[PDB]
């Protein structure tokens, strides 16, 4: 369950939480957290290594 | 209690064999195949 | 007592208001509730949001029109094959790529895998017209 | 023809996805559903 | 029980989601967690 759990966090976002699970890029799920928490996108992309 | 706090979700997943996450390296918490427990290390620490 | 606490404060979100912790008022993004009395006990009935039929796309985190990186105000670029749309997060609807959907940063040589497009201002055709 | 039986639990439907670098789901529909919950 | 339904709330907000309660899923703001099986329990990774 534990496994599941983690490969649902990072394959699909918190989409499958709520419903089916979607897969999408997991630096773009990065994105949409700083997104969350007021910090605009583009600090993610100039700075991912 | 134990069902309510894991049984959560009603499917079992599986990540990909690939492993092109962009940088990032989860090689600690996804499981090991190579041991009868499936667990990830720092499971084992856990319960060593 | 602390399940009359924990119903005291299911009432107190899910019910006058709308709530963001997510399986807090029932499976699924939450809308809004409504409460029933029985006997030593409350019913709630969560009415929830879920959504179904998703399809496959392709995508780009940015894009590179002059050598200035785009990127998206609130949504998410998609590529169905052979255009480039903007969509939101949770509903399928494409629009064209424009000034007002995206916003300029930078240098498009810093961001991995941008993919070079089009920019549809209108102000150039507006320009253009009168011309 | 009706009997007791043991078994192992099955957890669930196993699900693999397809993820990809560049691959994004997105819905098109949806569903208004109601819950019910009992304190 | 009490401490159980406390792991099963952070489990459900921290997890599955993104919460906005400050501290709730540890020091600074939050951005995603990962759960780890331990015996008789479990413990929270809270990335921030
Ligand atoms: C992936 C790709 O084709 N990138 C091109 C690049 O090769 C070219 O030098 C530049 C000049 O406009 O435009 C862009
Ligand atoms: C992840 O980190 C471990 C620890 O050094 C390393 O052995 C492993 O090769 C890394 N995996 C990748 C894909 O870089
Ligand atoms: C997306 O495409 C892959 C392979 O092209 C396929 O396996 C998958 O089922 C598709 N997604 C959906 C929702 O059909
Ligand atoms: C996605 O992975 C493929 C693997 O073949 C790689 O060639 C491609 O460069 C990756 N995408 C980006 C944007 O780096």
């Amino acid at each position: 369950y534990t496994s599941a759990l983690l490969a649902g966090t990072i394959t699909s976002g918190w989409t499958f939480g709520a419903g089916p699970a979607l897969q999408i890029p997991f630096p773009m799920q990065m994105a949409y957290r700083f997104n969350g928490i007021g910090v605009t996108q583009n600090v993610l992309y100039e700075n991912q290594k | 209690n134990t069902q309510e706090v894991f049984a959560q979700v009603k499917q079992i997943y599986k990540t990909p064999p690939i492993k092109d996450f962009g940088g990032f390296n989860f090689s600690q918490i996804l499981p090991d195949p190579s041991k009868p427990s499936k667990r990830s290390p720092i499971e084992d620490l856990l319960f060593n | 007592r602390a399940s009359a606490n924990l119903a005291a404060t299911k009432m107190s979100e899910c019910v006058l208001g709308q709530s963001k912790r997510v399986d807090f008022c029932g499976k699924g993004y939450h809308l809004m509730s409504f409460p029933q009395s029985a006997p030593h006990g409350v019913v709630f009935l969560h009415v929830t949001y879920v959504p179904a039929q998703e399809k496959n796309f392709t995508t780009a985190p940015a894009i590179c029109h002059d050598g200035k990186a785009h990127f998206p105000r609130e949504g998410v670029f998609v590529s169905n094959g052979t255009h480039w749309f903007v969509t939101q997060r949770n509903f399928y609807e494409p629009q064209i790529i424009t000034t007002d959907n995206t916003f300029v940063s930078g240098n498009c040589d810093v961001v991995i895998g941008i993919v070079n497009n089009t920019v549809y201002d209108p102000l150039q055709p507006e320009l253009d017209s009168f011309k | 023809s009706q009997s007791i039986i043991a078994y192992t639990m099955s957890l669930g439907a196993e699900n693999s996805v397809a993820y990809s670098n560049n691959s994004i789901a997105i819905p098109t529909n949806f569903t208004i559903s109601v819950t019910t919950e009992i304190l």
